[PDB]
RNA sequence: AGGACCGAACCGACUAAUGUUGAAAAAUUAGCGGAUGACUUGUGGCUGGGGGUGAAAGGCCAAUCAAACCGGGAGAUAGCU
RNA sequence: GCUCGCCGGAAGACCAAGGGUUCCUGUCCAACGUUAAUCGGGGCAGGGUGAGUCGACCCCUAAGGCGAGGCCGAAAGGCGUAGUCGAUGGGAAACAGGUUAAUAUUCCUGUACUUGGUGUUACUGCGAAGGGGGGACGGAGAAGGCUAUGUUGGCCGGGCGACGGUUGUCCCGGUUUAAGCGUGUAGGCUGGUUUUCCAGGCAAAUCCGGAAAAUCAAGGCUGAGGCGUGAUGACGAGGCACUACGGUGCUGAAGCAACAAAUGCCCUGCUUCCAGGAAAAGCCUCUAAGCAUCAGGUAACAUCAAAUCGUACCCCAAACCGACACAGGUGGUCAGGUAGAGAAUACCAAGGCGCUUGAGAGAACUCGGGUGAAGGAACUAGGCAAAAUGGUGCCGUAACUUCGGGAGAAGGCACGCUGAUAUGUAGGUGAGGUCCCUCGCGGAUGGAGCUGAAAUCAGUCGAAGAUACCAGCUGGCUGCAACUGUUUAUUAAAAACACAGCACUGUGCAAACACGAAAGUGGACGUAUACGGUGUGACGCCUGCCCGGUGCCGGAAGGUUAAUU
RNA sequence: AAUUCCUUGUCGGGUAAGUUCCGACCUGCACGAAUGGCGUAAUGAUGGCCAGGCUGUCUCCACCCGAGACUCAGUGAAAUU
């Protein structure tokens, strides 16, 4: 059966990727709140 | 003509289709073509905002030549050419000067008629004149509605226009719908009417036919649920009110003009 | 010639048995339907929650849908256990 | 190591996606492996991925995304022009052999090819963000000509039989070779060259398009395969010597013909139909502004340059998606033998495996199968399940019907092997020879050799000859829906949803309508033979009566009635 | 009647025996003409009924071939309380 995960990376990043985040003022903010939690790993760029 | 096709499989008993020999077999002219991708109906926003519309067959656009302001230079007709994008046909011409053009094909045009454009033109099918150069109660084809910007009016297959009247500056015109509209009598016209007269006898057969102009399939509105439409549902088949569109408007006699922005070229609207 | 006929690949899911702390959070075995078309499939793209899409079942929208998920107002209110 | 069993249109081989050292060698057995473990995709250490030609990057664009100014919007922001990004598509070049424990079209040997820069010589009209050509395109069907590949014969090497026979019409094995270069065939398309003139191609133009003459018909383009060369080479079954019995030096015979034949190639072709079938650059040409003893352009030779990143391994699976070493899911490429219509099915080749708990016993009962006396649906809500029918050719076939169907209706007969007709027939393929020629990959004639159906007659074996696998049960009456299709992923596949056809009604184009505070976009680069909404649902005969109520479409005398004053 | 409560309406056909099925009758509780009426060849993994063939479905079960169940060695769960 097939199950919901097909994986991907060129749509990965076009998704969730650093860039994407930061085209848009939405984007950006889940940055800052990212990086004010302290996470290593801010995007699934690599 | 009109040819009837035998009832050998379910889907084939009542096709009729209209087959017309005259007709180029071979490819287009080139240099006269344009890209035209499908739309599916939605818009910029990606909003469906036409509904049964999705699939069909690809096409390409032929730009076809609706101002005909090419005066003084006859042209002789080379061939007549199948459109996917009308349901009327067209028909390729040959300048002197050397130059070739799309128009639509009138009634009775063949190949090796000439036509001519202006105010000195002859009178005869497939010539374009001015409505002032044009006597009264003539019919006419792919008429202007204001000059110089192309003919609008009476582009379908079978369709054509008579002037009744010319006063002053407007004439009146019948259009195919019975209206009595009337426009400035400086507008180009083409003499005869479009001949495709045998489109409208064609009949389909079956549904994947209408699959292939990409039509997609209608549904009814008393077979929803309440939440989708007004018509919604009911144990059975009630249909306990008026009937209505989606969106809440009557469908059974309202009208629904609200220009009020001409008012003025409008007599005998219809009926 | 054909939304034509028989029938593998491929796409579907009508019947029975098994399984039901299963090999599997829907499958296996034996039969079954379509199979040049309103067909099927790879890669990428577009439509966002009172909204989308829907050959229309209230179906589907990440194992969740008569109003998705995450965070916040929030220690909502509970004459009831 | 010797036997046995299983897959073989995969359970074999090569990739993309995805994973990221799982690859090779040495060493270790606590934990991990559903048991043990000396073994492992486990622990530890070392080693391994070599490119001008393969891919990416790069040049070009599709859907679509972003978007200087701009338009619009309380703010955030939305749309969009010039532009700039975006493959799943277009665009220059390498083949065979050898080699490592682990990589190679990347290394080695042999033999090739492509695009640029610089320089020399000779001859010269060069020049673009512009014009034209080209690139450039659908479905189905029909053959003809070929190759991959297979079979047999010939040839070369070896063999004479664990048990009767086996010096022959006997047995086993091999019989292989590329890109490139030259030739330009089967076949496809198109009439050529010369001169003058012209409202067109945003200006120009020798180019494209158009018009009028003259002179000849042989001109050109495209094109699988074959042949020659590459190759006095490489490879080569088997021998002879090192020899830790793990392997390398040296040497090495034959290397031809006939027939059969693709879903691959000629073919982006040809024929035909309606639903009428991407874009841009590279590339080939034409000139403008400009520059001409320069600069640039064409040809020959020499020389230099072709960077950077990926390359291990799995990839229908124990390495990817399913919490697992999970009977599930996952796109492309390669396609041997006998029988067969076949990529079905049965047994096999190359190759790969026996699925990570075993040993005994031979109770009830459960699961998956085989057979059955007499009866034959008496079972049961119901013939559920099971049994049964099953192929090819010939004969034959009802009611009804929209004349196509119904129909494979139903039903009946014949099927193996051997010999002859005919020491292998009809047919297919086609050598030598003879003659001719525009002598060439030519034509006519000619028939050797090879290959090979079906039918009839006679004989013969068994209980049974479509013997296995494979492979329709059939007929009569009737409700509903015309039909092919669609639907509740995971208890409902239907009489429900679509459907062609029919009717009503709206809409004259800045259309109705729909998404949007707006701009704008779809409808549509469409124009009433068009488009939207609603009901009905092929076709045949038909569709009656009622406008009081509600809605919709018209009408003006009167009454009543808002803000405002 | 996919519509009929009374109801297994009444008569005929088929069966030794038919609340179902087929054909008529009309007392249509409560059919009816595009939310269409009545017919209709072909088609259907659609509903109901009757025959031929066929059989372990059954009268009524018997034997046999394999995988578990049982014994030995290794590893070693769960609901509940």
């Amino acid at each position: 059966m097939k199950r919901t995960f097909q994986p991907s990376v060129l749509k990965r990043n076009r998704s969730h990727g650093f860039r994407a985040r930061m085209a848009t003022k939405n984007g950006r903010q889940v940055l800052a709140r990212r990086r004010a939690k302290g996470r290593a790993r801010l995007t699934v760029s690599k | 003509a009109v040819v009837k096709c035998k009832p050998t499989s379910p889907g084939r008993r009542h096709v009729v289709k209209v087959v017309n020999p005259e007709l180029h077999k071979g490819k287009p002219f080139a240099p006269l073509l344009e890209k035209n991708s499908k739309s599916g109906g939605r818009n910029n926003n990606g909003r469906i905002t036409t509904r049964h519309i999705g699939g069909g067959h690809k096409q390409a656009y032929r730009i076809v030549d609706f101002k005909r302001n090419k005066d003084g230079i006859p042209a002789v007709v080379e061939r007549l050419e199948y459109d996917p994008n009308r349901s009327a046909n067209i028909a390729l011409v040959l300048y002197k000067d050397g130059e070739r053009r799309y128009i639509l094909a009138p009634k009775g045009l063949k190949a090796g008629d000439q036509i001519q454009s202006g105010v000195d033109a002859a009178i005869k099918p497939g010539n374009t004149l001015p409505m002032r150069n044009i006597p009264v109660g003539s019919t006419v084809h792919n008429v202007e509605m204001k000059p110089g910007k192309g003919g609008q009016l009476a582009r379908s297959a079978g369709t054509y226009v008579q002037i009744v009247a010319r006063d002053g500056a407007y004439v009146t015109l019948r259009l195919r719908s019975g209206e009595m509209r009337k426009v400035e009598a400086d507008c180009r016209a083409t003499l005869g009417e479009v001949g495709n007269a045998e489109h409208m006898l064609r009949v389909l057969g079956k549904a994947g036919a209408a699959r292939w102009r990409g039509v997609r399939p209608t549904v009814r509105g008393t077979a929803m649920n309440p939440v989708d439409h007004p018509h919604g549902g009911g144990e059975g088949r009630n249909f306990g009110k008026h009937p209505v569109t989606p969106w809440g408007v009557q469908t059974k006699g309202k009208k629904t003009r609200s220009n009020k922005r001409t008012d003025k070229f409008i007599v005998r609207r219809r009926s």
